[PDB]
């Protein structure tokens, strides 16, 4: 049973970096799309 | 000779009649790219 325990616990481990993974992924894929949105804010104000 | 004038005078201010509109439909112009870029902004807010 301290062996179960114990496997539960870094099973829990485990999945929670995935997911901390999987979250920074994320965060980077949506910053390169508002930096192409802000870019085109630019051009906005050129054209003003 | 007066009236010869007057119609010298009037042509005159159609002249800058006609430059105004000018001006306005280049401004008109540069506004219509202005929203163009914008739209894109929105298209690239989708896609985020």
């Amino acid at each position: 049973t301290q062996f179960g325990s114990t496997l539960q616990n870094i099973i829990e481990r485990q999945d929670a970096e995935a997911l901390n993974a999987l979250l920074q992924n994320q965060a980077a894929e949506l910053i390169l799309t508002n930096l192409s949105i802000q870019d085109k804010t630019i051009e906005e104000l050129d054209a003003e | 000779i007066s009236q010869s004038e007057t119609y010298r005078r009037r042509r005159q201010e159609w002249e800058i009649q006609r430059n105004n509109a000018e001006a306005e439909l280049k401004q008109i112009d540069a506004q219509l790219k202005s929203l163009a870029v914008r739209r894109e902004a929105a298209v690239l807010q989708k896609t985020s």
